[PDB]
């Protein structure tokens, strides 16, 4: 929590997404045939729920970074400096 | 990619000399991941 909460959750987020696009380049296959075949959620959009509901919406991790970001946002319209690639990288996390 | 234009793939032992062009014409393939550098 001391070493920039938002930054290594923004490293964890891209790292599961280096590696879901890599486990994306493994199995193609089953995402085109099962995903239809079954009638179920496709397993990338299955891929990205799951994370979003393991970090998320995990009760912990969300209420940390919502107290945070509305620190960093209060802070840096003070007048002070934060980090806003992290800011901007945990907006796009968020849609 | 990680190579000049033209490539070279060994098809079961038989080498196919192409563009990558002609393999990234479609962008889901396994040729198009053969074509672009990853770990």
């Amino acid at each position: 929590l001391n070493n920039n909460f938002l930054q290594t959750l923004n490293q964890a987020w891209n790292d599961h997404q280096t590696a879901m696009v890599m486990i994306r380049d493994i199995l193609m296959y089953m995402d085109r045939v099962y995903v239809q075949q079954n009638n179920v959620e496709n397993v990338y959009n299955l891929g990205l729920i799951i994370f979003r509901d393991q970090v998320v919406r995990y009760g912990c991790i969300r209420d940390h970074l919502r107290q945070t970001l509305l620190d960093m946002i209060a802070r840096e319209r003070k007048g002070e400096v934060v980090d806003r690639g992290a800011i901007r990288n945990a907006c796009q996390m968020l849609m | 990619g990680s190579v000049s234009k033209w490539v070279r793939l060994n098809v079961g032992g038989t080498y196919f000399l192409t563009t990558r062009q002609t393999l990234c014409r479609d962008p889901k393939s396994f040729l198009y991941r053969l074509c672009q550098a990853d770990p």
